[PDB]
């Protein structure tokens, strides 16, 4: 009988005396003061960690966590890669308009459409436009900007568009949040009131992932290509009959792709290796770089390495991976000529005063993990007015009525 | 205890197979296959050649009521790396160090390498033979409408480049695509003719190599009970066996049905009790 | 099943000895002797040579709680011929026909004869050698005090 | 599944249809109308039998019997043979006076003593006198008659002596009954108020026979010769160190003994073979006839054959075994010269009017199984006065005060 504070719930089937047991840290410890392990770190008793909306506590070698329900996230990224709200990864290379999320599922209040076009010559497709339908308002995310289409007469569901780092962030008062890096990566977030009431290529958000491949006619199939071909918008769009292999159709681009994308499995990201699994991000980066064969492949690369480093910040590991030779960023472009306020914050974590939040206006999620260039406004005008990218005095910023900046 | 040479032993003592009890039963139909059935709802299949493998089957009544390295079986696969003390881990080797059955075992860590780059001589042998899972001229294209071999191909290259006996890892990974294809109806009759046929022709004189060997194709001693040990619910396996008739005798070759045996000790086909020894059944 | 050639078999299948389980265990120490112990309190010893014999041992916790051809084990021996339907029988073959395990067995009856009168050639061989249990020059007179 | 009404409680481990089952009599019978078996006879449903004081009933293939407690019987017979109140047979050949029954067991009310003398030359002993101590009254049974010794002043525990067949019967009002065949056989009976309150060579009468060998110093031994040597009355009497073997010390008397005593295992007694076990009565008869080697051995024989035939009557089988060549009896000795009233009743079963029972006086046991010569009084004086062996008119019989007949 030699217990170990890690084999408590194993069963002791097949040093410390009777009573005391090992802790994995050092000497023999009683059962009450036993520590806890989480992602290869060792936390003593009464320690506090957060898990995405909740707070936990190492009590007696076990974790005691609060039970609140967090927001759910769908991902669309690169050359046709998906993660559903329930966490199912798949690949679909379709060339039409597809339902991403909607609640017109068998009456409804929103719809989000993705427009996937061929990017390359191998037959893989990537997402190049997002259409957001909220009631009768139609936004559209296209050509690095948001466009308002068909604003209704007096309803006007309250939405907000602002720019956080390198991404554009649309939020709605009804609980719908769309985050877009202005090229191919989209993040949709829904408030936890939408549990089990959505469908599309992002699943149905009911914390059970063996029914995310439900087709439009309410049938759970096992194929990625019978599911994804049923959410196309036009009936005359073709069916995808196989998934392409880009590094087999381009044998000459494989050696560059597997050497550039090996940063993720290297010692640069070694703080995140125990917190986020790098293996589906390595395979996405190689799939993306073998297939950008018509032009601009160092943009297909730097997006795939920033999809992994974003998860690392979100889990508690800030990694600084960019150099002047590998994916450089140009943040002193935005400075007033040589007064240096715009700095590259590699993991976003800074909470400064805008001219929204000085008047109480706050968001419903935490977007303080988004990479980009952030201001550090001086002490004669310390209030950042967002719609012009200028630091202003707290009096002279603007108006913000009907989602339009008025000076 | 199921050692990797046969050698099933109960409470540190050798047992003879079959061994049927009240709560479980252990069978051995094909000398490289052991089938264990339990009354609780647990079924085991232990593979012994080329490499040792294990297959476990639970009913859906035990759904959300198991813990181990096999997860908790609740429909979601995001919480399979949830440890027995709270929270979900990130990597497989961090989850699985919480299920050590011995306290004095060291902790293991992941490995972000592929074996087909560390070995240049094994990576051409792995490419030529594991590509047969993907090309349609072979008897593996019949399963491409059901099984989608793109993830078996990635593991076939993994195990072939990694282990020291590369053919035993090839033939184990090709016999796992064929195993998981017979689970969806499509049975591959005769996939061992060019690739892993180093044991096909080595069957004895009367019995041949089969692809659908099951428990209830046994001797006429199994016909004496005929409702006690059949154990439906398993999968068919491939080994040496007898054809559509001529059931197995007590030892050696399999004689036809008329002079099989009369099983007590299995008597020959010349004994009269008043029950004359006959084809399978007895006139009692 | 304990056949009279060794050949212990569990559920119509041969077993190898020893065979230790959770509720019972079967041993074989001397190749003409089988020892079976149970967790309930029942112990068996099966003799195999020269002729097959059986010895059964119960604890005293199971006192007045068994039925069979071995009686009920309550201290009195006047009620061992008490059948499972009431009343005490007179003879041993009338009691024991009520404990047939098969319905198609015939009924047996007593036999008020001695075999040493029916056979004159066996009755001198029986007298010469069984008398060694009674004479004191042999190594059987040591037990005559007990 | 083929039940048989005899294998109900067996268990059916290893013709009639489902439902019905065999009865052992003939065709298939339901379970409710199933018969019963007792001593190789087959009794249908609702049948009545008696067992020694009780009454049974074949109800549903099982017996339903009343629960009253019967009298208990000790036996002393032949050349030192015993049966205790709990039914344990043993042999003891002692030469002294022995305690048979008493309740002065570790203060007391009675004592019965037996006087065992050598009868033969082989060392076996038989009982030749009985002393009955009841309070302060002392009877003594000696020389074919009863003798009153020391009748106390005013207590005088009420006893009764009468002659029933060939035996002499003493009864007491306290529940003590002694039956004596005037040679060597004694039967003691006690009322069921004496349960567990007696000791001696007859045991202690507590319905549990593995403690009948309790010695005088309250120690249960396993030897017949340590138990019996502890109930001798005088300390200077010797100890019996072995039991004799009479047919080995008299080889010339074995051939006669085993041929005469083979009546018991023969076709004469074949009605009783299923009701009383003849085997301990065959072995007693051969032991008794090999050892009456000083004179009168046809008296030692005829007593041993009448000990078995008495049990047969008591269990329900009247056997007539005497002939003019084998153990003759002389009952027309008692007749008035040639008026024939005294008949040999071989199994006693006749209930006529005495001059006791015409005045209400009745016994507490049933002695109507005792072999002997019985009257059959005529129809001008049909009342049998017992103390003179005369049939008298119902008026002129006697007085019966203080256990004495007064004409
Ligand atoms: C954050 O969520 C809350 C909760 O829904 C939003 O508050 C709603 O705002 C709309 C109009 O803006 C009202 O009609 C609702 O009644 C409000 N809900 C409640 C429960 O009072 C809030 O608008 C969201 N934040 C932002 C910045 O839009
Ligand atoms: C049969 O037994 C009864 C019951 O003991 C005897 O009745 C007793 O008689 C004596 C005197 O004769 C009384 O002192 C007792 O009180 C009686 N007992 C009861 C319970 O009343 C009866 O005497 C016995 N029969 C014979 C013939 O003696
Ligand atoms: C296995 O399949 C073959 C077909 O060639 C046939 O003998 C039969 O269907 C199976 N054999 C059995 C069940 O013994
Ligand atoms: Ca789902
Ligand atoms: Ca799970
Ligand atoms: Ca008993
Ligand atoms: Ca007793």
């Amino acid at each position: 009988r030699a217990l170990s504070c890690q084999t408590l719930a194993a069963g002791y089937y097949h040093v410390c005396p009777d009573g005391l047991m090992d802790d994995g840290r050092g000497g023999c410890v009683v059962e009450k003061e036993c520590p806890c392990v989480h992602n290869n770190d060792l936390y003593s008793s009464g320690a506090k960690i957060k898990v995405d909306c909740n707070t936990c506590t190492c009590k007696r070698g076990r974790w005691v966590c609060t039970q609140a329900v967090c927001h759910g996230t769908c991902s669309i990224y690169g050359s046709g890669h998906y993660i559903t709200f329930d966490g199912k990864y798949y690949d679909f290379d379709g060339h039409c308009s597809y339902v991403a999320v909607q609640d017109y599922c068998g009456l409804g209040s929103f719809s989000i459409i993705t427009e996937n076009v061929p990017c390359g010559t191998t037959g893989v497709t990537c997402s190049k436009a997002i259409k957001i339908f909220m009631g009768r308002t139609e936004l559209k995310l296209e050509d690095k900007h948001r466009v308002v289409i068909q604003r209704d007469e007096g309803h006007h569901v309250a939405y907000t568009t602002r720019e956080v780092g390198q991404y554009l962030v649309v939020e709605s008062s009804t609980g719908i949040i769309v985050i877009w890096d202005k090229r191919t990566t989209v993040f949709i977030k829904l408030a936890p009131s939408y549990k089990g009431t959505v469908c599309g290529l992002c699943g149905n958000f009911d914390h059970r992932s063996n029914n995310d491949f439900t087709t439009r006619d309410h049938m759970v199939v096992s194929s990625e290509l019978d599911f994804g071909n049923s959410w196309k918008e036009a009936p005359t769009c073709p069916d995808v009959s196989t998934n392409p292999e880009p590094c087999s159709l381009n044998p000459h681009r494989r050696s560059w792709a597997e050497k550039q994308c090996s940063i993720l499995k290297s010692s640069v990201f070694s703080i995140c290796h125990s917190k986020v699994d790098p293996k589906p991000f390595y395979e996405a980066c190689v799939h993306d770089s073998c297939s950008c064969d018509t032009g601009g492949d160092c943009e297909c690369f730097c997006s795939a390495v920033a999809s992994y480093a974003q998860e690392c910040t979100k889990e508690g590991a800030c990694v600084f991976w960019r150099t002047p030779d590998l994916c450089p960023i140009f943040c002193d472009y935005y400075n007033p000529p040589h007064e240096c306020e715009w700095h590259y914050e590699p993991c976003g974590n800074r909470s400064f005063e805008t001219c929204r939040t000085i008047n109480g206006i706050h968001s419903n999620i935490s977007v303080s993990y988004l990479e980009g260039c952030y201001p550090r406004c001086p002490k004669d005008r310390p209030i950042y007015e967002e719609d012009l990218k200028k630091c202003v005095t707290a009096d002279k910023c603007g108006c913000y009525v009907e989602d339009t900046h008025y000076p | 205890v199921f050692k990797s040479d046969g050698s099933v032993l109960l409470n540190q003592l050798q047992v003879n197979l079959p061994h049927v009890t009240a709560s479980f039963s252990v069978f051995r139909p094909s000398s490289y296959h052991i089938m264990v059935s339990m009354a609780i709802g647990v079924r085991l299949q232990v593979q012994l050649a080329p490499v040792m493998q294990l297959f476990v089957t639970l009913d859906q009544a035990s759904q959300g009521q198991v813990q181990g390295l096999c997860g908790n079986f609740n429909g979601l696969e995001g919480d399979d790396f949830k440890t027995a003390s709270g929270l979900v881990e990130a990597t497989g080797a961090g989850f699985a160090n919480t299920w050590k059955a011995q306290s004095t075992c060291h902790d293991k860590l992941d490995w972000l390498d592929d074996p087909c780059s560390l070995n240049i001589e094994s990576a051409n042998y792995a490419e030529h033979w594991c590509s047969l899972l993907k090309k349609t001229e072979t008897p593996f294209g019949r399963c491409h409408s059901a099984v989608d071999p793109a993830e078996y191909y990635k593991r076939c290259k993994y195990d072939t480049c990694n282990c020291q006996n590369n053919e035993d890892c090839l033939c184990a990974a090709l016999s796992s695509y064929a195993r998981a294809c017979t689970a969806k109806g499509v049975m591959l009759w005769g996939w061992r003719e060019h690739v892993c046929n180093k044991d096909v022709g080595s069957c004895p004189n009367s019995q041949v190599f089969l692809y659908n060997l099951t428990t209830c194709q046994q001797t006429c001693r199994s016909l004496s009970e005929a409702d006690s040990h059949c154990l439906e619910g398993f999968a068919p396996v491939d080994g040496c066996g007898c054809p559509d008739h001529t059931f197995l005798d007590e030892k050696g070759r399999c004689v036809p049905l008329a002079k099989c045996s009369c099983y007590g000790l299995y008597l020959e086909a010349g004994d009269v009790v008043r029950c004359v020894c006959r084809d399978g059944r007895l006139h009692c």
